[PDB]
Parts: structure tokens; C-alpha cells; sequence
């Protein structure tokens, strides 16, 4: 069956460049129309990038016109896209996506690829400050916890409770970019009045780029 | 240097529907002026564009076709036309920059005794998509479980046209020559002429 | 450039109505437009091409139409794995230009529910650092329409709080809400009460939890 496999993450600098293939397999590459599209996030996806594999021929937008360059290669069959000056507006994940027609013709997007995280910052650690579950505010049965993280770049992080132990009120909020320039995440849970003291509660941040690991007890 | 459209016309032999051929005509100087002076084509019909503006601009790749239908199945062969070669045979895109040309040729191609050598594919699931070639000769069944051709509801995929000389103007072999426009905005490599 | 324009951009329906999605053009486009959907977290999907046109894998239920200015995507039975954004694309003739529209949502109708109210204060191993931050939770609540605002000494604040709130949850069809009010170490010690005002539309009243230093 088609299948684009696209790469991984890429981080890139505000005025670097950013160069993402996009792998194409399952069928012949020889007479399909290319695609590439990029949604915010939040925000919708606008721009053609249409990309004819067959020697040269290419096609931007508008709002791309001397920033993006594409080219193709018959022998691997992979279609890369080099994306030049790149402002703080750029933050946002890059797709490859095919066609439902053959060459000469085109029409909507058929097969899609798997997407590419693309941001523009510096990189940083995590830092873990443990929230208070006030016994005041426990009306209703119930209480609260957290495990408020702070300023870190990277966000390829999960959080846990008891090395996921407890999977009851796991909300995890996502992280906001802070004026700073960081990224900041959130991760409460609700138990018992009853079981306040007994179970523990610790949770586990596994910010890889990183390499930090902070377990704190709340 | 000279664009190569006279190999596209002035050919040995032309493949069926079923099995049409393409080319990839680029990098090349065109003159768009051996299709309007001569008057051979029975019908230059042609879509997206005129016959006016081929002359002035620069397209990126052009990409020509070669088939030969049953005389009167050169209106199936339209953007937005039905029938028995245009689902399962050649599916032409409702925006069709192009030309359709389509040429007479009941004495080059055609035998008194018979020339039974052009089939067409009349039994397919589905129906095919724009500038699709599909080029097999599996069995046809309406459900799955691939048959033998000895069966008592499968049948062949194709049918021989059966071309003649002792017959009507509708039953002749004409070959279709369908231009096919590619306006990307690339760096121009067919333009017109001077 | 041809706009596209989609009108509710939010559509609360219930697991088995019919669904009304609309795609408005500015001028008189043809019948070439293009619904996808683009399930949270995964790649679009194509799901209508042509307006007319079912897709190949595309189930039974949906059946698109439109013609000219006047497109339609309608949804026979609503099903749990059907509700995420739908988008729909416009394709230019000459110079291969292609434009989509904002996306309209589609969530699942539930009753609706009291948020419950929690506020954290800070704990001090942050204050050894500065900048303190006081974070306010807003969990089960099924409208996403609140309006919270601290209380510095019975006033209001913008500008320093940036609020997060999290997707559908499969279980209670709820949403759950954190703000976070970033301030200074010299700033917090100014006040004494800090309050967290929760305007819900399930709620009589604003709730408005409140704790002593």
C-alpha cells in the first residue's frame, strides 16, 4: 500500500535553514503529482508546493516565493523541500502529501505523509516545582495535586503518577510558549480526601533532548 | 532546437486504448503551425485554452498520447464525456488543457481481408481515473475468486475492435493524437517560436 | 485569491444526527472543492473529492454536494471515531493555486456540567528562585467558554495569564482548564489574598475560590 515515511524532528535556528524529505514507496514514482503542506499550530494549512518529480518542474504560493526551493530524485524517489530564512512565524509542522490524479491532470490529496515538527528557539532543561494540595479547598470528597513544570524548549516529554500507576484524572494540559521563549507544562490528578498521606504521589518527567529526569514527591 | 512533434504523428504504428503510449516532449522551441495549416484532422477540438494562445505561452512539459478508437468513440474521448472508452479505457480530467487530434487512416491501418490486431477493455471494476493506463489481462468476474477464462460467468477484459474497408464512416480507424498542457510555474522550456 | 469561508466553525452535535458542515466561497468557483478530515494528532484524510465524489475506504455516511457558491457536507449517522476538524479546498486553473478554509469542529453533545473549582498556591521552593506563579484548575465542564480572572485585592488582571485547556475526554465528554498567572518574587509578597473567579455558563453564579498567605 502507499506509504510516505517522512523524518524526524528538526530544530532549527531563527535565520538557518530547514531541508525535509519526504520518502515515497508503494507505488511507481514516476507519473504522480507531489504536494507539500504545512499547518500552524492552531492555525490552518495554506500553500501549494506542488513539486512535478518527472525533471524539474516546481511551483510555490505566493507568501513563498524566493524562501522555498524544491527538488526531486528519480533515483531515490524522494521529493526535499529547503525552506531559507526562517522568521519566528515558521513554527509549525511540515506535510508531504500525494495526488489523486496522474501528472498532467490534478485534484484533491490522497495519501498523506506522517508530518515534521519544525521550531525556531533555544535550547534548554526542564525544571520540575511540585503544587500544594491545600486542605482548605477539598470540597466535595475530593482534592487536587500538580506537578507544575517550568522553561524547557524541547517538548518530546510525557509526565506519569507512580510510574503510571494511577491512571484516574491524568488531564495533562499542553504547554504554552512563554514570553520567555520556553515552553511550560501542567499535570494535576483528583484522589480521595481518604487516601491523602497513604498512596504516594510522584511524578515522572522523561525530557529526552535533555537527558533530566526529576522525580518530585508532592 | 526544433520541437519533436512529426515522430508523434509520423509513426510506424500506433498502440491500442487499453495500452496507449505517452511521450515527454520538453526543453524544445514548438511552432504550433503543422496542425492549423494542414486540414486532415476531423476533429481539432481543442479544450482549456485556444488555438490562438498556443503560440504565445511558455508551458513547463507537454505530454502527447497515441491511440486508435472506433471512429465514432472520438467524442467519448472528451472532458466530461461517457460511454465504453472513456471509464475503463481513458479517463480525460474535466479541466483539460489540451487538444484532441484525431485523423483518419482507413487506408494505412486497415485490411480488405481484416486487422484484427486492436483491442479494447470493456469489463472493469469501476471506472478509471485521469491519464490512468491500465495494462493487464486478468480475467473479468463481477464478483472476486479469479476465475479461468472456461467459466460460465467470467469473461475476457478486452475485445477486438475489428476494423474494416467495406464499411461506413463511423466504423474506421482514426488515430488520436490528445496534447496534454502542463502550466507550471517552472522555468520555461517550450515556448513559441521567434 | 479565492477565500474560502466557513461560517459555524464550531458544531456541538450528538453520536447519531446528521451534521450541516457549509464551505462558502467569495466568487463563483465550480464544483472542484475538496473536504478532508484531520483527526487530532493524526494526518488529513481525504474524504470528498470533486464535492461530488466519494473517496475510496470513505464509509457509506458521508455524502457531499454543492454546486457553485452553495457546498454542503452532510454526515448520515454520527459515529465516535467521526468527530475532528473538516476542512475544505478550493483548486485554482492557471497558476496551480490551491486554498483551504478555517475548519469546522465537530464535538460530541453532552449535559452540562459544573466545573469544579481548585486553586494552587505556590509552593516556596519556587519562591527561592523568583518569579512566583499561582496556577487556578477548572476540570469537568462541557462548554469551553470560561472566563477566568484573578483578583488582585478585589480588582482585575490581563496580560501576565495564559490559560491552557485540553481536548475532549473520551470517558465524560469533558474539557479541564488551567491558568497560570506569572508574576515577580517581590510582586507576590505585595498582596495577601489571591482569589481565581471561574464564569461558566453551567454555573448560577461566578465561583470565585479564594486563600491566605
Amino acid at each position: 500500500q502507499v506509504q510516505l515515511v517522512q523524518s524526524g524532528a528538526e530544530v532549527k535556528k531563527p535565520g538557518a535553514s530547514v531541508k525535509v524529505s519526504c520518502k515515497t514507496s508503494g507505488y511507481t514514482f514516476t507519473d504522480h503529482y507531489m504536494y507539500w503542506v504545512r499547518q500552524a499550530p492552531g492555525q490552518g494549512l495554506e500553500w501549494m508546493g506542488v513539486i512535478n518529480p518527472d525533471a524539474g518542474s516546481v511551483t510555490y504560493a505566493q507568501k513563498f516565493q524566493g524562501r522555498v526551493t524544491m527538488t526531486s530524485d528519480t533515483s531515490t524517489s524522494t521529493v526535499y523541500m529547503e525552506l531559507s530564512s526562517l522568521r519566528s512565524e515558521d513554527t509549525a509542522v511540515y506535510y508531504c502529501a500525494r495526488d489523486l490524479f496522474f501528472i498532467p491532470a490534478a485534484n484533491s490529496f490522497d495519501y498523506w505523509g506522517q508530518g515534521t515538527l519544525v521550531t525556531v528557539s533555544s535550547t534548554k532543561g526542564p525544571s520540575v516545582f511540585p503544587l500544594a494540595p491545600s486542605s482548605k479547598s477539598t470540597s466535595g470528597g475530593t482534592a487536587a495535586l500538580g506537578c507544575l513544570v517550568k522553561d524547557y524548549f524541547p517538548e518530546p516529554v510525557t509526565v506519569s503518577w507512580n510510574s503510571g500507576a494511577l491512571t484516574s484524572g491524568v488531564h495533562t494540559f499542553p504547554a504554552v510558549l512563554q514570553s520567555s521563549g520556553l515552553y511550560s507544562l501542567s499535570s494535576v490528578v483528583t484522589v480521595p480526601s481518604s487516601s491523602l498521606g497513604t498512596q504516594t504521589y510522584i511524578c515522572n518527567v522523561n525530557h529526552k533532548p535533555s537527558n533530566t529526569k526529576v522525580d518530585k514527591k508532592v | 532546437n526544433l520541437c519533436p512533434f512529426g515522430e508523434v504523428f509520423n509513426a510506424t504504428k500506433f498502440p491500442s486504448v487499453y495500452a496507449w503510449e505517452r511521450k515527454k516532449i520538453s526543453n524544445c522551441v514548438a511552432d504550433y503551425s503543422v496542425l492549423y495549416n494542414s486540414t486532415f484532422f476531423s476533429t481539432f477540438k481543442c479544450y482549456g485554452v485556444s488555438a490562438t494562445k498556443l503560440n504565445d505561452l511558455c508551458f513547463s512539459n507537454v505530454y502527447a498520447d497515441s491511440f486508435v478508437v472506433k471512429g465514432d468513440d472520438v467524442r467519448q474521448i472528451a472532458p466530461g464525456q461517457t460511454g465504453v472508452i472513456a471509464d475503463y479505457n481513458y479517463k480525460l480530467p474535466d479541466d483539460f488543457m489540451g487538444c484532441v487530434l484525431a485523423w483518419n487512416t482507413r487506408n494505412i491501418d486497415a485490411t480488405s481481408t481484416g486487422n484484427y490486431n486492436y483491442k479494447y477493455r470493456y469489463l472493469r471494476h469501476g471506472k478509471l481515473r485521469p491519464f490512468e493506463r491500465d495494462i493487464s489481462n486478468v480475467p473479468f468476474s463481477p464478483d472476486g475468486k479469479p476465475c479461468t477464462p472456461p467459466a460460465l460467468n467470467c469473461y475476457w477484459p478486452l475485445n477486438d475492435y475489428g476494423f474494416y474497408t467495406t464499411t461506413g464512416i463511423g466504423y474506421q480507424p482514426y488515430r488520436v493524437v490528445v496534447l496534454s498542457f502542463e502550466l507550471l510555474n517552472a522555468p520555461a522550456t517550450v515556448c513559441g517560436p521567434k | 485569491e479565492i477565500v474560502l469561508t466557513q461560517s459555524p466553525a464550531t458544531l456541538s452535535l450528538s453520536p447519531g444526527e446528521r451534521a450541516t458542515l457549509s464551505c462558502r466561497a467569495s466568487q463563483s468557483v465550480s464544483s472542484y472543492l475538496a473536504w478532508y478530515q484531520q483527526k487530532p494528532g493524526q494526518a488529513p484524510r481525504l474524504l470528498i473529492y470533486d464535492a461530488t465524489n466519494r473517496a475510496t475506504g470513505i464509509p457509506a455516511r458521508f455524502s457531499g454536494s454543492g454546486s457553485g457558491t452553495d457546498f454542503t457536507l452532510t454526515i448520515s449517522s454520527l459515529e465516535p471515531e467521526d468527530f475532528a476538524v473538516y476542512y475544505c479546498q478550493h483548486r485554482s486553473n492557471w497558476p496551480r493555486m490551491f486554498t483551504f478554509g478555517q475548519g469546522t469542529k465537530l464535538e460530541i453533545k453532552r449535559t452540562v456540567a459544573a466545573p469544579s473549582v481548585f486553586i494552587f498556591p505556590p509552593s516556596d521552593e519556587q519562591l527561592k528562585s523568583g518569579t512566583a506563579s499561582v496556577v487556578c484548575l477548572l476540570n469537568n465542564f462541557y462548554p469551553r467558554e470560561a472566563k477566568v480572572q484573578w483578583k488582585v485585592d478585589n480588582a482585575l488582571q490581563s496580560g501576565n495569564s495564559q490559560e491552557s485547556v485540553t481536548e475532549q475526554d473520551s470517558k465524560d465528554s469533558t474539557y479541564s482548564l488551567s491558568s497560570t498567572l506569572t508574576l515577580s518574587k517581590a510582586d507576590y509578597e505585595k498582596h495577601k489574598v489571591y482569589a481565581c473567579e471561574v464564569t461558566h455558563q453551567g454555573l448560577s453564579s461566578p465561583v470565585t475560590k479564594s486563600f491566605n498567605r
